[PDB]
C-alpha cells in the first residue's frame, strides 16, 4: 500500500503526531501501514489503532445520524443520495478495520485477543446501525460473546478492556438486539462486580477503569 | 446519548 | 469534474445538508461543483462557499501549527516529513479556492466583488502563514487593498463584509506584514467609524456586524 | 489567539 515504503517505527511516530494534530484519517492510515508490516502490535500501538478508527467512524456516524434524521423528517432524491454517500463511506471504513482484524490481528495473550474481538464487535455494530442486517448483528454478537468468555476467564473485573467490552456489548443489547433487560442486567452486574474489586485497581489503570464504570452508571441512569 | 468506549 | 453530472440546485441543497452534518470537505466539493456550472452565486450561496473552505483550511492550519510547534521544539525526519505533508495539502486547498476566484467569481455589485477579494486575500494569507513568500504576501496585500478601496466607496461602515475585511486585513498587517501599528490603527478606525453608524444597522445584519465589532475589540485588547 | 472571520 501507500505506506509500504515507510519504516514501521516512523509510521508509529507519525500516528502519534497525527493524534496530537487531531488528524485521525492520517492517524488511521499510518497505523494500518504499521499493521501491514506483519508484526504484532504492542499495548500502546493497539490503543493508537483503536483511537484512530474510532474517531474516523465516530465523525461519519454522527454525520449519518444527522442526515438520516433529516431523511425521516421528509418521510427530491438529494437527501437519500447524500445519506447513502456518507453511509457507503462509513461502511468502507468498517470493512477496512474488520479486514485488518481478521487478516492480521485476531489469532495469544488474552489482553490482545479481547481487545481485537471487542473491535470486531464494535465495527460490526456500526454496520448494524445503518443496515436495513441479521447476518451483521449475528457477527457482532459472536465477536462480543467470544470476547466476554475470554475476559471472564482471563481478566479481573476492573480491567478497562473487560469493562469497555461490557459497556459496548450492553449498548449492543439495548439498541441493536432490542434486549433492554439484557443490556441493563449486563451493565449492572459488570458495575457491581468491579466495585467489589477496587482493592486490585492498579495505579496505571485506575483512571481508565473508573471512567468506564461511570459510563456504565451513565447508561443505567438513562435506561432505568 | 448513551455511552460507549 | 466529479460534480459535472449533478444539477446546480442539487449541489446547493447537498452543500446545506453537508453543513448541517459538519461535513465541510463534502460541502466545499459541492459548492465548487456549483461554481463550475458557470452562473454567479447568490448572497447565500457565497456564504456557503466561504464557510466550507474556511472550515476545511481551518482544520489544516490548526494541524499545521501543532506540527510546526513540535518541529521547532526539536530544532529523525518524521516530524518535518509529516508537517510538509499537511502543508502540501493545505496549499492545495488554497490553490483550489484561488483558482475558483480568479477563473469564475472575480470579475459587478460591490458586495460580491469585495466578498471575493477578501477571500483572495485570506487564502493568499494562509499561503503566507506557511511560506518560507514575498510574492505571496504582495498578492494578499493587493487583494485586501482593492477590497478596501471598493468597500470604502460602496458600502456603509457597519456592513459585515466591510467589517470582516478590515478585521482580516488588520491581522495580515500584524502577523504577516510585521506592521503592528498599521494593524492597530486599522482595527481602531474601523471599530470607531462603525460605532458612529449604528443608526443604519439593518435588522438582518445586526448580529453579524456586532459580532465582528467585538472581534475587532478582541484584537485591540490583545495587541494593546 | 487573535480573531479573524
Ligand atoms: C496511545 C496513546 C493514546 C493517547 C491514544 O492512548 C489513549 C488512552 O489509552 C489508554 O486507555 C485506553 C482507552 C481509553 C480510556 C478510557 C481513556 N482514559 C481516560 C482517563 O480518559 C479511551 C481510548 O479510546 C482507549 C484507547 C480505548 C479503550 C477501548 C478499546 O476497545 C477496543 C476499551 C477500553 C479502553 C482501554 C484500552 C484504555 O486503557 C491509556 O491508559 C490512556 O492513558 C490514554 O488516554
Ligand atoms: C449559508 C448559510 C450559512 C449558515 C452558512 O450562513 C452562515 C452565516 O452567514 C451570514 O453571515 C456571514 C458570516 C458570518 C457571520 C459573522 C456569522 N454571524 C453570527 C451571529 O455568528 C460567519 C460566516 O463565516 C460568514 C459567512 C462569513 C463572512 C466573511 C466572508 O468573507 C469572505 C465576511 C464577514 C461574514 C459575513 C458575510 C456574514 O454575513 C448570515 O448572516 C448568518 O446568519 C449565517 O450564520
Ligand atoms: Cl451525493
Ligand atoms: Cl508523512
Ligand atoms: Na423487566
Ligand atoms: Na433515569
Ligand atoms: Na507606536
Ligand atoms: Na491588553
Amino acid at each position: 500500500g501507500a505506506m509500504g515504503s515507510m519504516e514501521r517505527a516512523s509510521l508509529i511516530q507519525k500516528a502519534k503526531l497525527a493524534e496530537q494534530a487531531e488528524r485521525y484519517e492520517d492517524m488511521a492510515a499510518f497505523m494500518k501501514g504499521a499493521v501491514e508490516k506483519g508484526e504484532e502490535l504492542s499495548c500502546e500501538e493497539r490503543n493508537l489503532l483503536s483511537v484512530a478508527y474510532k474517531n474516523v467512524v465516530g465523525g461519519q456516524r454522527a454525520a449519518w445520524r444527522v442526515l438520516s434524521s433529516i431523511e425521516q423528517k421528509s418521510n427530491g432524491p438529494e437527501v437519500r443520495e447524500y445519506r447513502e454517500k456518507v453511509e457507503t463511506e462509513l461502511q468502507g471504513v468498517c470493512d477496512t478495520v474488520l479486514g485488518l482484524l481478521d487478516s492480521h490481528l485476531i489469532k495469544g495473550d488474552a489482553e490482545s485477543r479481547v481487545f481485537y474481538l471487542k473491535m470486531k464487535g464494535d465495527y460490526y455494530r456500526y454496520l448494524a446501525e445503518v443496515a436495513t442486517k441479521k447476518r451483521i448483528i449475528d457477527s457482532a454478537r459472536s465477536a462480543y460473546q467470544e470476547a466476554m468468555d475470554i475476559s471472564k476467564k482471563e481478566m479481573p473485573p476492573t480491567n478497562p478492556i473487560r469493562l469497555g467490552l461490557a459497556l459496548n456489548f450492553s449498548v449492543f443489547h439495548y439498541e441493536i438486539a432490542n434486549s433492554p433487560e439484557e443490556a441493563i442486567s449486563l451493565a449492572k452486574t459488570t458495575f457491581d462486580e468491579a466495585m467489589a474489586d477496587l482493592h486490585t485497581l492498579s495505579e496505571d489503570s485506575y483512571k481508565d477503569s473508573t471512567l468506564i464504570m461511570q459510563l456504565l452508571r451513565d447508561n443505567l441512569t438513562l435506561w432505568t | 446519548r448513551r455511552k460507549s468506549v
